[PDB]
């Protein structure tokens, strides 16, 4: 039903008022913890519904979810501007990241959180990018097995 | 098979400005199997990350509602 109110926003709808009412405490709260600033944070988030509203007919379901087309945008957003510059749900996850090795957390961290890119990682960790590359794909196997 | 190392950190906007730009002009050139291989990847890292941001949420201010239902006009 997300992916039919992002249908429904590309010309104008009262339901780009639902699709940010039922996606902004995640987009906020991905953005707060990126930037860890309530400013730039609360800017960045209109940045990134300004964006959905333009480009919404950009959008393709067929090609992946309404909710990761959104919080992909706002990653981008968020982590460009670091480098330019319910709770059921919550646990559910928490779990999971928790269940990680240290080194399959730690490359989740830095790359996605601190907005390392892999090259960084590899530098900072004292490792290859093949080793950095394959432990990303390691941690995110096993964060998709045991989100399902 | 090597440009497929790289959708992970594609995914996760873990590659520079740059590199993003070689990656898109790669899978722009490689063979259909091999680009939907990669596409797949990044699709399924991404709504991996959508579940999971549901850990990092947070309620943002009511006086931004106010300006992102309004910045329509």
């Amino acid at each position: 039903d997300l992916d039919a109110l992002l249908r429904r926003v590309a010309h104008d709808q009262a339901a780009f008022a639902e699709f940010y009412d039922h996606t902004k405490s995640r987009v906020y709260g991905l953005v707060m913890r990126v930037l860890r600033d309530t400013g730039y944070s609360e800017e960045t988030t209109q940045e990134i519904y300004l964006e959905v509203w333009r480009n919404a007919s950009e959008f393709d379901s067929a090609k992946g979810s309404a909710l990761a087309w959104l919080l992909t945008m706002a990653h981008r957003r968020a982590v460009d501007r670091v480098r330019c510059e319910a709770g059921d749900e919550r646990r559910r996850v928490t779990e999971c990241l928790k269940a990680l090795t240290d080194t399959q957390r730690q490359c989740i961290e830095l790359a996605y959180y601190g907005g390392l890119t892999y090259v960084e990682v590899s530098r900072r960790l004292a490792a290859n990018l093949s080793t950095i590359k394959s432990r990303m794909r390691d941690a995110l196997r096993s964060l998709r097995n045991c989100l399902d | 098979f090597e440009l497929l190392e790289l959708a992970t950190p594609y995914a996760l906007n873990a590659v520079s400005d740059d590199e993003r730009a070689d990656i898109d002009r790669r899978v722009a050139a490689a063979p259909s199997p091999v680009a939907a291989a990669f596409n797949d990847e990044v699709r399924a890292v991404r709504e991996t990350m959508a579940v999971v941001s549901a850990a990092t949420t947070a309620e943002p201010p009511a006086h931004l509602r106010t300006a992102i239902l309004d910045a329509t006009k």
